[PDB]
């Protein structure tokens, strides 16, 4: 979809999709377009939580997870204006970076 | 709390083992969960606010539009270098929102800046030595390159002053504000001076900065600029140590010869043309601790930067004083 491509790695339940105000519990690995990993909740074995609609994560990560059902694992390819844009994140994400996230939607709270 | 869930982490847990602060993606989420509470600093750089996150205090620097390149530089440094030390301000997170707001989030030190602290209390030999030794320890840690995978480039601060030093609850200090820092690695001899048009605080500028003789492509030169400024901080602190029932009022360096917000020319005339240095109060020479600190100050203030001692030598000298 706009700003984020979702490639399914393994299906969710096909029925339970995140709604505004629910907390998404996920595992993720974030990479630059050249495969360089910059962050992974899997490496610290600690799921990551964010509330849908609170703008707590970049727009592409949120709108990608919104298209997933519980249990789904997917590769999200996020365009820069749906990520960290022209500034990037100094020392981590270069300017105008397309990001690749491997995300698993573990549960909703 | 009523909002606590199994699995919740404190900031200490999130900081527990790339970069100095929280995991990158956690930085935005924590930043956008902070409640701002009280303004604890304001200057040309912007503002600093005490905030709270899940019941924990944090400090939030919100940068002015004029100082966006300091936010960029400081964020870049803390994210690319593992900079964790008892006497260097602990970085937590950086975040931006689209005008734009730029935030840098750090540990909160309720005792405040050293500049303010010296105006609220006097010191004794224990508290004075603890303060100045901790600053020397932090500065030596910045200046020294550590090799290997758990290492760090050498770092020069370039804006050391009592307002950029915070007091911890245990009475040691930590050095803050790396927005002007420059980095160097011996492995490549690469000097990374960055892109920031900001200059150091004029009152604390070394002679070679004020007369523009500093060799701008030489990392060593930036370390010696820090040493000059450290000597001025040592003078500010020592004045507030009581000896024989006597103490000086808090004053900033060169309080008697330049106005508030001094110009480049004000400072160049005092420091370069007239070769003035802060005066040593006579009562210091009746106290062995202040006598030792006066000798140390003088060794930071040589007009020839090569004559100045290293941060490590300062640290070793202060470790030997009682
Ligand atoms: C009562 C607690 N007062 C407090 C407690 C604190 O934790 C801080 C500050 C104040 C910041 C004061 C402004 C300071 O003089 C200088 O301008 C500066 O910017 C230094 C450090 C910045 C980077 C960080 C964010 O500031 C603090 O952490």
């Amino acid at each position: 979809s706009m700003g984020v491509q979702v490639e399914t790695i393994s299906p969710g339940d096909g029925r339970t999709f995140p709604k505004r105000g629910q907390t998404c519990v996920v595992h993720y690995t974030g990479m630059l377009e050249d495969g360089k990993k910059f962050d992974s909740s899997r490496d610290r074995n600690k799921p990551f939580k964010f509330m849908l609609g609170k703008q707590e994560v970049i727009r592409g990560w949120e709108e990608g997870v919104a298209q997933m059902s519980v249990g789904q694992r997917a590769k999200l390819t996020i365009s820069p204006d749906y990520a960290y844009g022209a500034t990037g994140h100094p020392g981590i994400i270069p300017p105008h970076a397309t990001l690749v996230f491997d995300v698993e939607l573990l549960k909703l709270e | 709390s009523m909002t606590t869930n199994v699995g919740d982490s404190t900031l200490a847990d999130l900081l527990d083992h790339s970069g100095s602060g929280l995991p990158f993606l956690v930085q935005r989420t924590v930043a956008r969960q902070i409640t701002l509470l009280e303004c604890v600093g304001k200057g040309r750089y912007g503002e600093v606010w005490r905030g709270s996150w899940q019941g924990e205090n944090v400090a939030v620097k919100i940068f002015s539009s004029r100082d966006e390149k300091s936010w960029f530089r400081e964020t870049e440094l803390y994210n690319t270098v593992m900079l964790r030390h008892e006497n260097i301000l602990g970085f937590i997170a950086s975040d931006m929102t689209s005008s734009t707001q730029l935030w840098l989030i750090t540990h909160y030190h309720e005792m405040g800046s050293l500049y303010d602290y010296l105006q609220l209390t006097t010191l004794d030999t224990v508290s004075c030595l603890r303060i100045v030794l901790s600053i020397a320890s932090g500065l030596a840690h910045l200046h020294i390159e550590i090799f290997g995978t758990q290492g760090k480039p050498a770092i020069a601060h370039r804006d050391l002053k009592s307002k950029n030093i915070l007091v911890k609850k245990n009475g040691q200090c930590c050095i803050a504000d790396l927005g002007l820092a420059v980095m160097h690695s011996q492995s490549t001899n690469q000097l990374d001076v960055g892109n920031n048009p900001r200059v150091g605080t004029k009152r604390y500028m070394a002679p070679e900065v004020l007369d523009e003789t500093i060799q701008v492509d030489c990392f060593d030169s930036y370390k010696r600029v820090d040493i000059w400024a450290f000597g001025l901080v040592l003078w500010e602190v020592a004045r507030r140590m009581v000896s024989n029932g006597i103490v000086e009022d808090y004053k900033p360096p060169f309080y008697d010869v330049v106005p508030n917000d001094p110009s480049f020319e004000d400072m160049r005339k005092v420091v370069c043309v007239d070769q003035q240095r802060p005066n040593i109060p006579n009562r210091w020479f009746s106290d062995p601790t202040l006598t030792s600190l006066a000798k140390l100050m003088k060794e930071c203030w040589y007009q020839n930067p090569s004559a100045r001692l290293t941060a490590l030598r300062i640290k070793k000298t202060l470790t030997k004083i009682d």
